[PDB]
């Protein structure tokens, strides 16, 4: 019943700077433990055994270090190939054996504002008596935006989806959807539609709108 | 090699079975302790079983103890995972792995698999209602435009967007499908530089392999 944490959940770095993740036991593992890199599509690889040893193969600026319950991870010259997450596993007694929550390893880049786009219900949808209303953000760093829903001078939560996609390997850019789902008869209710991003990149909201009776 | 290769997974109802199975190459897999390894949506890792080298001890931890059975064949280098009245808790993808030791103890995992997809659910396999989405009116027109397919009210995972643009190009960005009144919505995006359409047709096609349905939906300007 082991304990790992590793206390940060996600880090930023720029390439060829040294990165260092960590992992806490709740008691002394001697030595036992493993560090795997899991890839965002699915792939994982050990890197590093027994604290500091080296998985046949893996590039030698992956180092470990530790000892009783104190262990990390420290990337000497970050490449992007090493996007990726990062967990710590315990190995003392099989089958005993826990991970820690992992750790996202996130490439630093240029500020960039998002390409905002609305986009009303489709007739077909609301034929169906349906009424989605979307909005794509796309292209943006950093990560963190706030993107929220007012209809006639009400801001909305309820029925909102927000799915981001991972770091884009070719810009290192991130992007999201945010979905408004309401019938056909609460989006009749309301005129105004506005899709509003808060991001460090405009002093002032962001914001895309439209009036349902056009 | 050395190769990890699962299969067997797909979409049970609640209180199911399954069985999985790994197809090992690239090495002698009598020597090894070998185990099965899931992780949650949620992405949390954990043990699920383990087996030593000739499977007659087998290793189990509470969480698992036993409505999950691990076995092995080492003349067909294979190891098996066997599981009953499953929950959607075990709702997860499940990695084969090679457990490595020294001479006292069995401490890591030294090559994985690349993962099967295990869906524990009681909702009906329902293919996707696709809408496209245009630019409501009217502009900035911009320099590039913006183009998107919603995706919504499918089960199981998962779909396929492709994008019909026809000869032109553009990039894509695929949204990672979310839960919602009991089914998956997801969404893509295309972008296209704006002198290019609405003259040019553009079309998002959907696949969903579970219910074996296609749909092609063209992107109205009206
Ligand atoms: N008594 C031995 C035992 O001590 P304990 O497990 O109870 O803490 O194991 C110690 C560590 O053994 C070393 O384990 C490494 C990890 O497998 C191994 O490296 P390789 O696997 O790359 O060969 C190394 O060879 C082992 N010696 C051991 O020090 C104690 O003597």
């Amino acid at each position: 019943d082991i304990v790992l944490t590793q206390s940060t959940s996600s880090l930023s770095a720029s390439l060829g700077d040294r990165v260092t993740i960590t992992c806490r036991a709740s008691q002394d593992i001697r030595n036992y433990l493993s560090w795997y890199q899991q890839r965002p599509d699915g792939t994982v690889k050990l890197l590093i055994y027994y604290t500091s040893k080296l998985h046949s193969g893996v590039p030698s600026r992956f180092s470990g270090s530790g000892s009783g319950t104190d262990y990390s991870l420290t990337i000497t010259n970050l490449e992007q190939e090493d996007i990726a997450t990062y967990f710590c596993q315990q190995g003392k007694t099989l089958p005993l054996y826990t991970f820690g929550g992992g750790t996202k390893l996130e490439i630093k880049r240029a500020d960039a504002a998002p390409t905002v786009s609305i986009f009303p219900p489709s007739s077909e949808q609301l034929t169906s008596g349906g009424a989605s209303v979307v909005c794509f953000l796309n292209n943006f760093y950093p990560k963190d935006i706030n993107v929220k829903w007012k209809i006639d001078g009400s801001e909305r939560q309820n029925g909102v989806l927000n799915s981001w996609t991972d770091q884009d390997s070719k810009d290192s850019t991130y992007s999201m959807s945010s979905t408004l789902t309401l019938t056909k008869d609460e989006y009749e209710r309301h005129n105004s539609y506005t899709c509003e991003a808060t991001h460090k990149t405009s002093t002032s909201p962001i914001v895309k709108s439209f009036n349902r009776n056009e | 090699e050395v190769k990890l290769v699962e299969s067997g997974g797909g979409l049970v109802k609640l209180g199911g079975s399954l069985k999985l199975s790994c197809a090992a190459s690239g090495f002698t897999f009598s020597s090894y302790y070998m185990s099965w390894v899931r992780q949650t949506p949620e992405k949390r890792l954990e043990l699920v079983a383990a087996i030593n080298s000739n499977g007659g001890n087998t290793y189990y931890p509470d969480t698992v103890k036993g409505l999950f059975t691990i076995s092995r064949d080492n003349a067909k280098n294979t190891l098996y995972l066997q599981m009953s009245r499953l929950k959607s808790e075990d709702t997860a993808l499940y990695y084969c792995t090679r457990l490595y030791g020294n001479y006292v103890r069995i401490h890591t995992m030294d090559y994985w698999g690349q993962g099967t997809s295990v869906t524990v659910s009681s909702a009906k396999t329902t293919p996707p209602s696709v809408y496209p989405l245009a630019p409501g009116c009217g502009d900035t027109t911009g320099s590039s435009v913006t183009l998107g397919c919603l995706v919504k009210g499918y089960f199981p995972e998962s779909v396929t967007v492709t994008w019909n643009s026809g000869s032109l190009s553009s990039s894509v960005h695929t949204f990672p499908a979310l839960l919602q009144s009991g089914l998956y919505t997801m969404s893509s995006s295309v972008t296209v530089p704006s002198s290019t359409w609405p003259s040019e047709t553009v079309t998002c096609s959907v696949a969903h392999p579970a219910s074996s349905t296609t749909v092609d939906k063209k992107l109205e300007p009206s």
